[PDB]
C-alpha cells in the first residue's frame, strides 16, 4: 500500500494569514491526490480534487498544488470555522489511502473565562449521589486551573475534567469540571466552591454555594 | 438535496455479526459507486468496501473475507455485512459516494459522505444514561445572562446525543465531551447560556437520545 505522511500534525496560525500544509506520498501517484476537511463530531468533506480543481461550493481561499509525491493545500486567509483537520487521499494505487491528517488551529486574543457552578439536583440526591458541576465559558488559551474546596478544604481524587473542541465562530474553549460525593458525604459539609486560575484573569475567580441556601 | 441516511448506533460482542444500512435521498445508487469508510476512535480515515454500478464489489485485505458489500436500488438499500467482529473493528462507519471521474469502475474520491454510524465492539452490556438538571440559580448566571444545562450520568458505550428543545436552541450550546468512571461508564453535560430576564417565560428542554441501548429521555430544565 501507499503510506501517506503529513507534516506537521499540528498547527497554530493567527486569524487572516495565509497557511500551507503538506502531503508527502512513498511512491509516485502523479496528481491522484485529493483533501478532505473534517471537524469533531462530523463527518469529511471534499475540499480539492486531483490536487489542484476546485469543488463547487468550496470557498475560492482554499487552493491546492504538486505533482508526483509532494502535495500542498493552501487556505489564501485562514477564518475562524477554518479550524479543523485536513486529511489527503492517494487514489493511484489500490487501496485508496489517507494520510494521518493535519489539525489547525486558530490564534487569537486572550479571553477570560465566565465561571459558573450549579449545585446537585434533588433528584440525584434522592438516588443516593451528588454532583457538583463548575463550568468555565469561553476562553483562550486552553490552559486553565480548576481547584475543587469544600469548607475550605482542598480536594483531590473525586472530580474529573473535560474541555471542548475550538469553536468555529470565536475560536475559544470551554471546560466542564464535576465534583462527585456520595449524599452522605455532600449533607457533612455546607460550603463547596471551584477556584479557576487563567492567563486572562489578574486574579483567582472563586464561585460558591451554601448546601441548602 | 442530495445526501445519505445511515441505522443507528450499536453494541455488540466479539465473534458477532452485524449489518448496517444506508439509504440515499434526491439520487439513485444504481447509478453511482458506492463505498463504506471507517474512523477509529481518534484515528484516521480507513476504506473498507466498495461497490460500482455493475455489482462488482472490492475489499482491502485488512476485512476481505469478513466484509460484504451488498445493495438492493429498488429498496433503495446500502448495506454492510460484517462477521467476526473484533475490538479493532470500533469505529464510525460512513457510506459515501464515489465523485465523478476525470478519466474515461470508481474514481475513489468521495464528494458525499453520510452522518456515520458508531459501532462498539466489547463484551460489555449497554447502559441507558440518568439525565438530572442543571437549574440556573444565582450562583451561574452574569451581566444579565443565566447558564443552564443537563447532567448525562452512567451510560455505555458512546455516543450520547444532547439536543435542545427539538434542535430549535442551538446558539450558545456546549455538549462537553464525555468523560470515562472509575466504574467503565460514561458521563457528560451539556449547558447553554440564555437570558436571564426570560426565564419566566421561555420553556428549555434537553433532549437525550442513546441510541445503543434505544433510551430517549425529555427532561425540562426549571429554576430553583
Amino acid at each position: 500500500d501507499v503510506v501517506m505522511t503529513q507534516s506537521p500534525g499540528f498547527r497554530s496560525v493567527t486569524l487572516k494569514e495565509k497557511v500551507s500544509i503538506t502531503c508527502q506520498a512513498s511512491q509516485t501517484i502523479g496528481t491522484n491526490l485529493h483533501w478532505y476537511q473534517q471537524k469533531p463530531g462530523q463527518s469529511p468533506k471534499l475540499l480539492i480534487k486531483y490536487s489542484s480543481q476546485s469543488i463547487s461550493g468550496v470557498p475560492s481561499r482554499f487552493s491546492g498544488s504538486g505533482s508526483g509525491t509532494d502535495f500542498t493545500l493552501t487556505i489564501n486567509s485562514l477564518e475562524a470555522d477554518d479550524a479543523a483537520t485536513y486529511y489527503c487521499q492517494q487514489t493511484n494505487s489500490f487501496p485508496c489511502t489517507f494520510g494521518p491528517g493535519t489539525k489547525v488551529e486558530i490564534k487569537r486574543t486572550v479571553a477570560a473565562p465566565s465561571v459558573f457552578i450549579f449545585p446537585p439536583s434533588d433528584e440525584q440526591l434522592k438516588s443516593g449521589t451528588a454532583s457538583v458541576v463548575c463550568l468555565l465559558n469561553n476562553f483562550y488559551p486552553r490552559e486553565a486551573k480548576v481547584q475543587w474546596k469544600v469548607d475550605n478544604a482542598l480536594q483531590s481524587g473525586n472530580s474529573q475534567e473535560s474541555v471542548t473542541e475550538q469553536d468555529s465562530k470565536d475560536s475559544t474553549y470551554s471546560l466542564s469540571s464535576t465534583l462527585t460525593l456520595s449524599k452522605a458525604d455532600y449533607e457533612k459539609h455546607k460550603v463547596y466552591a471551584c477556584e479557576v486560575t487563567h492567563q486572562g484573569l489578574s486574579s483567582p475567580v472563586t464561585k460558591s454555594f451554601n448546601r441548602g441556601e | 438535496q442530495v445526501q445519505l441516511v445511515q441505522s443507528g448506533g450499536a453494541l455488540v460482542q466479539p465473534g458477532a455479526s452485524l449489518r448496517l444500512s444506508c439509504a440515499a435521498s434526491e439520487f439513485s445508487f444504481s447509478t453511482h459507486d458506492m463505498h463504506w469508510v471507517r474512523q477509529a476512535p481518534g484515528k484516521g480515515l480507513e476504506w473498507v468496501s466498495g461497490i460500482n454500478i455493475h455489482g462488482g464489489t472490492y475489499y482491502p485485505d485488512s476485512v476481505k473475507g469478513r466484509f460484504t458489500i451488498s445493495r438492493d436500488s429498488a429498496k433503495n438499500s446500502l448495506y454492510l455485512q460484517m462477521s467476526s467482529l473484533r475490538d479493532g473493528d470500533t469505529a464510525v462507519y460512513f457510506c459515501a459516494r464515489g465523485g465523478k471521474p476525470i478519466y474515461y469502475y470508481p474514481s475513489w474520491y468521495f464528494d458525499l459522505w453520510g452522518p456515520g454510524t458508531p459501532i462498539t465492539i466489547s463484551s460489555a452490556s449497554t447502559k441507558g444514561p440518568s439525565v438530572f438538571p442543571l437549574a440556573p440559580s444565582s450562583k451561574s448566571t452574569s451581566g444579565g445572562t443565566a447558564a443552564l444545562g443537563c447532567l448525562v450520568k452512567d451510560y455505555f458505550p458512546e455516543p450520547v446525543t444532547v439536543s435542545w428543545n427539538s434542535g430549535a436552541l442551538t446558539s450558545g450550546v456546549h455538549t462537553f465531551p464525555a468523560v470515562l468512571q472509575s466504574s467503565g461508564l460514561y458521563s457528560l453535560s451539556s449547558v447553554v447560556t440564555v437570558p436571564s430576564s426570560s426565564l419566566g417565560t421561555q420553556t428549555y428542554i434537553c433532549n437525550v437520545n442513546h441510541k445503543p441501548s434505544n433510551t430517549k429521555v425529555d427532561k425540562r430544565v426549571e429554576p430553583k
